[PDB]
RNA sequence: GAAAGAAUUAAAUUAAUAUAAUGGUAUAACUGUGCGAUAAUUGUAACACAAACGAGUGAAACAAGUACGUAAGUAUGGCAUAAUGAACAAAUAACACUGAUUGUAAAGGUUAUUGAUAACGAAUAAAAGUUACGCUAGGGAAGGGUAAUAUAGCGAAAGAGUAGAUAUUGUAAGCUAUGUUUGCCACCUUCGACUCAACAUUUCCUCUUGGUUGUAAAAGCUAAGAAGGGUU
RNA sequence: AAUAUUUAAAAUCAAAUAUAUAUAUAUUUGUUAAUAGAUAAUAUACGGAUCUUAAUAAUAAGAAUUAUUUA
RNA sequence: UAGCCUUUAUAAAUAAUAAUUAUUAUAUAAUAUAUUAUAUAAAGAAUGGUACAGCAAUUAAUAUAUAUUAGGGAACUAGUUUUUUAAUAAUAUUAAAUCUCGAAAUAUUUAAUUAUAUAUAAUAAAGAGUCAGAUUAUGUGCGAUAAGGUAAAUAAUCUAAAGGGAAACAGCCCAGAUUAAGAUAUAAAGUUCCUAAUAAAUAAUAAGUGAAAUAAAUAUUAAAAU
């Protein structure tokens, strides 16, 4: 927001923050031939935790996801330090990944054909979940892991297994045509929606 | 409710100041805001304490709770911090220890102000005259229809003060500055600055 | 107790050579913290951020589009110099040397030569 | 309180003739130099002194100090100025915020025409 | 109409800065990276700032050599402001200056370097108390000011007063008075008893008077006038 | 003539300045008193005297207080 | 030792002190909108952050039949009527030695010109005293918005200053004694007598209020605006 002029100190006065946030909101076009929505990428996020009692948990970690997926997974390493926790700074946790084009493709279509088909109790993704500008995160759990076709097929290489977040990044300027985007993909949703 | 005990994390001694005496017409907090009736001064500019105000407050406040919605509003906060000395000490050896709370009132503005639905204006009188009665300066009583003190003698009425727009008046008696960073926004400059 | 009397006596921070004066090689114009003027042309500036002018010449505050929010000091090498120069302009330069004419002073110079 | 500095806290009908009397001189003195000046003003153009004084048109002076001297929101002359400003001066510590002039040290050399609006 | 660039604008110095606080920093002084590890080099330093001295601070320019850079150029430690100590006497190295009859020495000098005097411009390598037995030369490095305290009144009246704030009473706060108290400043270096008392009134008694569901009488409480007399 | 905030020159109104010659802008000034509260110690302390006016009524007095001013 | 004072001098000497022009804009003309010229207005070349002003960021305070969060208050098998506590948003109000988004005057200070030359500045040789300060005003720290207190910051005077006024008076108002004279103009202060010197206008006071050191909250009685 603007300062309104009727005050001389308003002059070089910084501008004031949007109403309800601290944070700019983007604008939302309307949907037109040019701007339809698409995905755009697709990043995993494998942080284990008891990684922090031992190093190579990560390794293990990365070696998951690049079985997974393909490509070249990328260190973490953590920031904070947290006592309650046990999690001290600057030691590697896990390992993440993000794929585009074919790659990410290629995992969304092998996760929708055969591992989400082949959890317990599966209903779907959250339909009250995603970040609000575009974008749906959804988790998966070691034994969800197993499910793979490169962890099945030498599951002696695999005495332990990790799970992880997966952020699907589209072009949607809501969440909501990213959900029916996903939808169209195959990907099933159950909550109530916002 | 903490405008008698301010919640500073860090408690520090403060130098004792002078009572600002507005001398550019200064009419903030002279002003009813946010009730019907108040409380203003009309002395010279004075120092109020804690506990001056707390009596004050209970002073009305056995008016205003045998009342029907009635509120009273507190215009003042107690932002400054005092030290004593024992009687028994000489001069020098630093300064003392924190005492109490204290407020600078100048001369205009409003300490108190009321409302309710069955408040009645000798009511409200009466009130804020026995209030006045424990602070250690003169007081009056201020209603909606009533002028702002600027000075011992002066009044002013707040529809007096123009309104205007000051982006304007900076554009047309600009500043070096201003003229400066207009003369960075065309071509030949912004084109070249090389950076 | 514990009695507060330690400070340091106050830096003799502050313009030194103000506007219009006439000014030599390594004169010192302003001793700041930081840059609060920045250094125009003419003019250097030092480890502490002191502004000393590099030629001969008069002092001049001004301000640059090219800069702007940028404070400058800087030195005109004449007085009826505008100092926020044209850009497009040839740059005012002063030769400083001068020809020696004694023959015996030629002859050493022409003969000095590098190691 | 120990020393007795017996200044009366109000002037007398004497004191006040003769300080109503010194704001007269300093606003000659004022006018004067302003004459002065318009004068000096023609003789340059050409005219002579006598058309110089006769002169409708007056010229006003170019510096600062002079134009804020003639202007009366600055200035007052002792006509325009206010009794109450000519003999009370504005003082912050003082009860009514006011102090008799005679009370300033130098008061029949130093000048003081102008008090805040509302003090 | 659409992609990919180049970027521009608003905002940001609140994160980060080796370390306090302040000033500065996005054009980054912050961060990443390749070389490199070089300028955390040598001999003259003008001129300024600051400044009693002694010291301190910025630094153009000339010369010798390095590292980085296509180049322009940058680098004489750290974004800046703290991070420190004289001279004497010792000690180590280099220089090739002097070598007390000559020769060499010894010793001195020049250049570089080391150890801290924290009462931190550092008396000496080396030092605490007591005097009511005390001595000399000096200075003063109850009255006066103040009214926090004490005492007294006034305004207002929350509450007691079988009922009613104002017969009496008046608890936190407000406005003043005194200069009798305890303190505060530093102009000015005997408590009690005996005897005789003078003065004030903020009246204890004696005279006049108003009020008192709380003055039936008597005895009282409260208050106004009153210093003539009296007051173990 | 009666119910009757406030103690004001900000706002309004009235006089004046500087620009303006058929009128406007800007500026300067003008908004209460008396008493009570009241207050100690050698002696009343504006420095003292004393200072407020009144026809008949004579040469001839009527603030010597406060607030604006003149000669 | 520096600072403040004194004697004697030096020139390719005015370098000293004070003020003005510097800027922005308008009008009217020109010249060639851009200038130049004249007049006028503006607290008017460069530097700065105090008063004032403000609540921007920081640090603190208040309010809401407006929203988020938590325990969750008559029916009850998850979901309220709500003058339910605290925190976060929204809106509206507030202040501060170590807060300045706005921002004075004095101030620092530059070149040229003008004025001051029976006058400043700088430099050379040489000689001291001083290094216990005091009030009065205006900003402050401490003290209690006490002190004839104490600590420093601008003037001025006493110190080392006679003379007039403040009754008397180191420091306040005016004015600086080479020696006289006493005609004229006076400064501050005054003009009923003591005591040099006055006549008036318009209102108010009745309380000896007051008249050359104004004592407060409050109470009573009086004045006019609608
Ligand atoms: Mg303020
Ligand atoms: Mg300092
Ligand atoms: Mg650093
Ligand atoms: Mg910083
Ligand atoms: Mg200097
Ligand atoms: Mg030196
Ligand atoms: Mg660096
Ligand atoms: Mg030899
Ligand atoms: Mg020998
Ligand atoms: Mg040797
Ligand atoms: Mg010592
Ligand atoms: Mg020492
Ligand atoms: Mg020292
Ligand atoms: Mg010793
Ligand atoms: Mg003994
Ligand atoms: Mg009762
Ligand atoms: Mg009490
Ligand atoms: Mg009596
Ligand atoms: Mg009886
Ligand atoms: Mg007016
Ligand atoms: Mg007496
Ligand atoms: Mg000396
Ligand atoms: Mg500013
Ligand atoms: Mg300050
Ligand atoms: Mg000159
Ligand atoms: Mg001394
Ligand atoms: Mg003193
Ligand atoms: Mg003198
Ligand atoms: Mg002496
Ligand atoms: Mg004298
Ligand atoms: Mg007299
Ligand atoms: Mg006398
Ligand atoms: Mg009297």
């Amino acid at each position: 927001r603007a300062w309104s002029g009727d005050s001389p100190y308003h002059l070089n006065r910084p501008p004031k923050n949007p109403r309800g946030s601290k944070a700019q909101l983007p604008d939302i076009h309307p949907i037109k031939w040019s701007n339809i929505p698409g995905l755009e990428s697709v990043v995993i996020n494998c942080f284990v935790r008891e990684a922090r009692e031992n190093q190579l948990l990560a390794i293990t970690a990365a070696l998951q996801l690049q079985q997974i997926t393909g490509c070249k997974p990328h260190p973490i390493f953590s920031k904070n330090d947290v006592p309650t926790w046990k999690l001290r700074k600057g030691h590697q946790m896990g390992a993440k990944v993000e794929l585009k084009g074919k790659e990410m493709s290629q995992f969304l279509s092998t996760l929708t054909e055969i591992v989400l088909p082949r959890i317990r109790e599966y209903k779907g993704i959250s339909n009250q979940s995603g970040n609000r500008f575009g974008g749906i995160s959804f988790g998966l759990t070691a034994e969800d892991i197993k499910f793979f076709p490169e962890i099945d097929a030498n599951q002696d290489s695999w005495p332990k297994t990790f799970g992880m977040h997966i952020n699907i990044n589209t072009s949607a300027q809501l969440d909501y045509q990213a959900r029916t985007l996903l939808s169209g993909f195959q990907f099933p949703f159950f909550g109530e929606e916002k | 409710k903490h405008e008698y005990a301010p919640r500073f994390k860090i408690v520090q001694k403060k130098q004792k100041g002078r009572v600002p005496v507005r001398t550019g017409g200064s009419i903030k907090g002279s002003t009813l805001q946010f009730g019907k009736y108040g409380l203003r001064l009309k002395s010279e500019g004075i120092r109020i304490s804690a506990q001056q105000l707390k009596e004050a407050d209970n002073a009305i406040m056995r008016y205003v709770r045998p009342l029907n919605n009635g509120h009273l509003w507190r215009r003042l906060c107690t932002n400054v911090a005092v030290c004593i000395k024992g009687n028994e000490t000489r001069m020098g050896k630093g300064k003392g220890g924190f005492d109490h709370w204290m407020v600078r009132v100048p001369t205009g503005k409003i300490l108190f102000e009321i409302n309710g639905d069955d408040l009645h204006e000798k009511v409200a009188r009466e009130a804020f005259r026995k209030a006045g009665t424990k602070l250690p300066g003169v007081y009056e009583f201020v209603s909606l229809d009533s002028l702002v003190r600027v000075g011992l003698h002066s009044f002013k009425n707040p529809k007096d003060d123009p309104v205007k727009n000051f982006y304007d008046e900076n554009a047309k008696k600009p500043s070096k500055k201003y003229l400066n960073i207009l003369k960075s926004q065309e071509p030949q400059y912004k084109l070249f600055r090389g950076r | 107790s514990r009695t507060s009397m330690k400070d340091s006596a106050g830096r003799r921070l502050g313009p030194k050579k103000y506007e219009g004066q006439d000014v030599s090689t390594g004169e010192i114009i302003m001793r700041q913290r930081g840059t609060k003027f920045y250094p125009g042309e003419n003019v250097g500036i030092g480890k502490d951020h002191s502004i000393f002018a590099l030629e001969p010449g008069v002092v001049r505050y001004y301000l640059d589009p090219f800069h702007p929010k940028r404070k400058f000091i800087g030195v005109a090498l004449r007085r009826d110099l505008k100092l926020p120069s044209p850009h497009f302009e040839p740059t005012v330069r002063r030769f400083g040397r001068f020809e020696l004419t004694n023959k015996r002073a030629a002859y050493k110079e022409e003969n000095s030569i590098s190691r | 309180g120990g020393l007795l500095w017996k200044i009366p806290w109000r002037m007398s009908t004497h004191q006040k003739t003769r300080q109503r009397e010194r704001l007269r001189n300093v606003d000659q003195v004022i006018k004067q130099l302003t004459l002065g000046l318009h004068v000096q003003r023609c003789q340059d153009k050409g005219l002579t002194y006598q058309e110089a004084m006769e002169s409708k048109k007056k010229y006003k002076p170019r510096s600062k100090s002079l134009r804020l001297l003639n202007k009366p929101s600055v200035f007052p002359k002792e006509n325009q100025m206010s009794s109450k400003d000519k003999y009370w001066t504005f003082d912050k510590k003082a009860v009514g915020y006011r102090k008799g002039i005679h009370k300033v040290p130098k008061w029949t050399k130093i000048s003081i025409r102008k008090a805040p609006k509302f003090f």
